[PDB]
C-alpha cells in the first residue's frame, strides 16, 4: 500500500505503508526497473543524493530537488517470511 | 552372500576329507596288520584324494571370482592334479575289482598275485600309466585371456585353428578311456564275482575266511558304486555339450564328483572293522 | 560440518560491531568476505593458524581478527562503522572433516550488514 | 553483468511455454535468479526464484536453473499475458531477509513479451 | 566340547583368506597403477598371510584327534611355514610403519627411498632375516611318540638334556624379537606420526597428495592394530605358560591369530578406493 503526485521541478515525499526492510525500485515507462534504494536506508551504487529513505512503521522516500529525468513510477518492495511484494505504485507528473 | 555360504562345502568337506585320507594313509603305512593288496590300492584312491583336495581354494577363487588369478605355473599343477586324480581313481578301482575277481574266483592263483609288494609295483605302474594325461595337461596347460569380457580362464591350451576339433577328440578319449572301457571291466569282474557267491552261497567253506572275503568284497563294491554316482553326471554334461539352468547344473555336478574325495574314509570307517578300530584307537588312544 | 555466524545487527554510524563464526576436526583457514549489492565480493580479513592476518586497504587501520584455536571461532571488531561498509560478511573457512580426511572449503550462510540509524 | 531472457512468443489459451535467462559476469552459484512480469498497465509482481518458492501463482507454476534458469508454464491463463523480466538477487536472500535488511534486485534485463 | 566350531574357523580361513590374499597378490602384480611401495609391502604381508593358510588342514587334524598322521616332512614343512608367517608378517608391518613415517615426517627423503624396487628389495631382505627361524625350524622340526599315551606330536625337538632350557629359551626370544621391539618401534613411529599429522593439521594445503597419504596412513594403522590385537593373545599365553578351562583359552588364542589371515583383504578392500576398485572389476568386469 502507497497513487498520483503533481509537483514541479524543485520541489521536494512518497510513503508506502505496510515489518521487514524495504526497496525502492524507479521503472520509466516501457523501461525495465532499476534499484535506487535498499535497506530502506542506504543508497545504491551510482544513485543521486536526492533519493532517501527514513524508516516508525511507514517507511517513505523523500527527493531533495525534482529533475525533468526524475518523473516515472516508484515502487516499494517488501519481504516477507517466503516472499516480496511489490508496492502498488505512484507517479509523479 | 549365498555364493560364499554354499561354498562351506569346499571348506568344511575337503578339510575333513584331507584330514580322513591322511589318516586312511598313516592308518595303513603305520600298523603291520593293514599291509595287504586291497589297502595299498586303498592306499592309492586316498593318495589321489588328498592330492585333490588341496586345490580346493583354486576352485574357490573361480566359480567364485570366475577368473583365475593364480597364474600359469599354478594353473599348470591345478590342471594336472585334476587329470591325475580322475584318472588313478578309476585305474586303481579296476585294479581293485580285478583283484577281487582273482582272490574269489581263482583263490589257487590268488596266493602269489596279491602279494602287497606286487601291489604296490602296480600302484606304481597306474601312476605312471595316467603320466600320460598328467604330464601333457602341465605341458599344454596355461591361462588365457577372454577376448570380449576380459576374464582369465585355466584350461588347456589347443592351437586357435583346430583347437575347435582338438577339444573334441581329447573329450571323446578321455570318456572313453576313463569312464567307459574301465567301467566295462568293472562290470564284467563284478558280475562273474556275484554268480560264483551266488552259487556257493548255499555251499560256503570255512567261514572265518569266507566272512573276510565277503566283508572286503561288499566295501571294494561300495567304493566303486559310490565312484560312478559321483563321477557320472560330470562326464555325462561334458559329453553332451560338447557334442549338442545349465550353468547351476554345471556347478552341481562339479561340487559332487569333488565330494567323493571326502567319503571314502567315512566308507572305509563304516564297513571295515579293521579301518574303525584303527580309527578308534588313533583319536581316542 | 555446520558454520554459523552472527553479529549482523542495524548500527548506527561510527559505531562498533564484533562477529562469530564458528562450526563444529580442525580448521586451517578462516577468512572474511564482504558482499555489497552493487559490488563483487571481496576480501577484507584473513588469518591463519600461527596468527598471521592480512587486512585490504580500506579495511587496514579499522579492523581487528584474531583466531580462538580452542573453540575453532573467529571474531572480527567493526570499528568507525560507515555506510560505505553496508553489505553482507561471509565466513570463508578451510578445515578438514578427520584427520584421515581431505582438506575442505566451508562457506558460511553470511550475516547482514547495515550501518544506518 | 548482463542479463537475457528469451523463449516469449504467441500462446494460445490453456498452453505450455518456457522461458530462458542467460547469466554472464558472476559466479552463477553465489547468486539467486528471480522473475518478475509487469503486466501491460499494471504494477510489478513477482513470479517465482530458483531453494524455490512460488507466490499463492503456486502449483500452476514451476521453476529450475541449470548457469541458465528455466521456468515451466502448464495451462496458460488469460491473464498471463505480461512482460517477463529477468533479475539476480542475493543466493541466501530470504535467509538474509529480516526486519533492517533488504538487498533488493540489483541487475535486471531488458524484458520478454509474452501474449495469450 | 563340541570340535566344529574352530574347525569351521579353519576351513574358512582355509578357502577365503587364500583367495582374498590370492586377489590382492594378482591385482598388485598385473596393474601398474598398483605398484607403489606401500602396495609391495602389503604384497608380502598377502604372500605370508596366504601360505600359511594353505596349511590349514594340517592343523585343524589337531584338536580334532589330537595327533600327527602327516609325518616328519611335512610336520617340518608346516613348522617352518608358521615360523616364516610369524616373523615375516611383523617384519613387514614394521617396515610399513617406518616407510610411512618417512612419507608423512620426511617428505624430502621419501622421493629417494620410496621407490617399488627399494620395497622389493625390502622384501627379500625381511624374507632372508626371517629365514634363520624357518630354516632352523626345519632342521629342528620333527615328530616324537608320547610314551605315555602313544601320541604323536609335532614341534621342535631341542636336546632332551637340555629341553626346558631350550624350550623357555626360543619363547623368550620369539617373544622380544617378533612382538615387543618390532611393537615399540611401530608405536615411537605412529606417536611420531600423529604428532606431526596434528601439528600441520593446523596448515596442510596440498589437497590430493595430503588426502592420498593420511588415508594409505591410517589403512595401514588399522591393519597393524588388527594384528596387534589378533597376536597378542597368543603371545601372552605362550609366555605365562612356560614361565608360570585352560585348554579352552588356549586353543581360542590359537584359533584368533589364525583368523588374521583372512582379515586383511577385507581391511584392504573396506579402507582403500582403489583396491575396492580392483576388486570389482576383477568380480565383475
Ligand atoms: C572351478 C571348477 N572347474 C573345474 C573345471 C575342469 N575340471 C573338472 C572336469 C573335468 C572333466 C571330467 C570328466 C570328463 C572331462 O572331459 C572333463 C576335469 C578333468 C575334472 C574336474 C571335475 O569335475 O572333478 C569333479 C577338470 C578339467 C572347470 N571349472
Ligand atoms: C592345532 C593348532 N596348533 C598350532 C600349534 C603350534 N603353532 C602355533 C603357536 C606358535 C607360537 C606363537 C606365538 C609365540 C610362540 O612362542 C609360539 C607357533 C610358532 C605359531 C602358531 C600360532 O599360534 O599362530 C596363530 C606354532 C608352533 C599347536 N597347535
Amino acid at each position: 500500500t502507497q497513487s498520483s503526485l503533481s509537483a514541479s521541478v524543485g520541489d521536494r515525499t512518497i510513503t508506502c505503508r505496510a515489518s521487514s526492510a524495504v526497496a525502492w525500485y524507479q521503472q520509466k515507462p516501457g523501461k525495465a526497473p532499476k534499484l535506487l534504494i535498499y535497506s530502506a536506508s542506504s543508497l545504491y551504487s551510482g544513485v543521486p543524493s536526492r533519493f532517501s529513505g527514513s524508516r516508525g512503521t511507514d517507511f517513505t522516500l523523500t527527493i531533495s530537488s525534482l529533475q525533468p529525468e526524475d518523473f516515472a513510477t516508484y515502487y516499494c518492495q517488501q519481504s516477507s517470511s517466503s516472499l516480496i511484494t511489490f508496492g502498488q505504485g505512484t507517479k509523479v507528473e | 552372500a549365498i555364493p560364499v555360504i554354499i561354498t562351506a562345502v569346499y571348506s568344511v568337506v575337503f578339510v575333513v576329507g584331507l584330514v580322513g585320507n591322511s589318516l586312511v594313509m598313516f592308518v595303513i603305512i603305520r600298523y603291520t596288520k593293514m599291509k595287504t593288496a586291497t589297502n595299498i590300492y586303498i592306499f592309492n584312491l586316498a593318495l589321489a584324494d588328498a592330492l585333490v583336495t588341496t586345490t580346493m581354494p583354486f576352485q574357490s577363487a573361480v566359480y567364485l571370482m570366475n577368473s583365475w588369478p593364480f597364474g600359469d605355473v599354478l594353473c599348470k599343477i591345478v590342471i594336472s592334479i585334476d587329470y591325475y586324480n580322475m584318472f588313478t581313481s578309476i585305474f586303481t578301482l579296476t585294479m581293485m575289482s580285478v583283484d577281487r575277481y582273482i582272490a574269489v574266483c581263482h583263490p589257487v592263483k590268488a596266493l602269489d598275485f596279491r602279494t602287497p609288494l606286487k601291489a604296490k609295483i602296480i600302484n606304481i605302474c597306474i601312476w605312471l600309466l595316467a603320466s600320460s594325461v598328467g604330464i601333457s595337461a602341465i605341458v599344454l596347460g596355461g591361462t588365457k585371456v577372454r577376448e570380449d569380457v576380459d576374464v582369465i580362464e585355466c584350461s588347456l591350451q589347443f592351437p586357435d585353428d583346430e583347437y575347435s576339433w582338438w577339444d573334441l577328440f581329447m573329450k571323446i578319449c578321455v570318456f572313453v578311456f576313463a569312464f567307459v572301457i574301465p567301467v566295462l571291466i568293472i562290470i564284467v569282474c563284478y558280475t562273474l564275482m556275484i554268480l560264483r557267491l551266488k552259487s556257493v552261497r548255499l555251499l560256503s567253506g570255512s567261514r572265518e575266511k569266507d566272512r573276510n572275503l565277503r566283508r572286503i568284497t561288499k566295501l571294494v563294491l561300495v567304493v566303486v558304486a559310490v565312484f560312478i554316482i559321483c563321477w557320472t553326471p560330470i562326464h555325462i554334461f561334458i559329453l553332451v555339450e560338447a557334442l549338442g539352468a545349465a550353468l547351476s547344473s554345471y556347478y552341481f555336478c562339479i561340487a559332487l564328483g569333488y565330494t567323493n574325495s571326502s567319503l571314502n574314509p567315512v566308507l572305509y570307517a563304516f564297513l571295515d572293522e579293521n579301518f574303525k578300530r584303527c580309527f578308534r584307537d588313533f583319536c581316542f588312544p | 560440518r555446520q558454520l554459523v555466524e552472527s553479529g549482523g545487527g542495524l548500527v548506527q554510524p561510527g559505531g562498533s560491531l564484533r562477529l562469530s563464526c564458528a562450526a563444529s576436526f580442525r580448521l586451517y583457514d578462516m577468512g572474511w568476505f564482504r558482499q555489497a549489492p552493487g559490488k563483487e565480493r571481496e576480501g577484507v580479513a584473513s588469518i591463519t593458524s600461527g596468527g598471521s592476518t592480512k587486512y585490504a586497504d580500506s579495511v587496514k587501520g579499522r579492523f581487528t581478527i584474531s583466531r580462538d584455536n580452542a573453540k575453532n571461532t573467529v571474531y572480527l571488531q567493526m570499528n568507525s562503522l560507515e555506510p560505505e561498509d553496508t553489505a553482507v560478511y561471509y565466513c570463508n573457512a578451510e578445515y578438514r572433516t578427520g584427520i584421515w580426511e581431505e582438506l575442505l572449503d566451508g562457506w558460511g550462510k553470511g550475516t547482514p550488514v547495515t550501518v544506518s540509524s | 553483468v548482463q542479463l537475457v531472457e528469451s523463449g516469449g512468443g504467441l500462446v494460445q489459451p490453456g498452453g505450455s511455454l518456457r522461458l530462458s535467462c542467460a547469466a554472464s559476469g558472476f559466479n552463477f552459484s553465489y547468486y539467486s535468479i528471480h522473475w518478475v512480469r509487469q503486466a501491460p498497465g499494471k504494477g510489478l509482481e513477482w513470479v517465482a526464484y530458483i531453494y524455490t518458492s512460488y507466490a499463492d501463482v503456486k502449483g500452476r507454476f514451476t521453476i529450475s536453473a541449470d548457469n541458465t534458469a528455466y521456468l515451466q508454464m502448464n495451462s496458460l491463463r488469460a491473464e498471463d499475458t505480461a512482460v517477463y523480466y529477468c533479475a539476480r538477487g542475493y543466493q541466501y536472500w530470504q535467509y538474509h531477509a529480516s526486519w533492517y535488511w533488504n538487498g533488493g534486485l540489483d541487475y535486471w534485463g531488458q524484458g520478454t513479451l509474452v501474449t495469450v
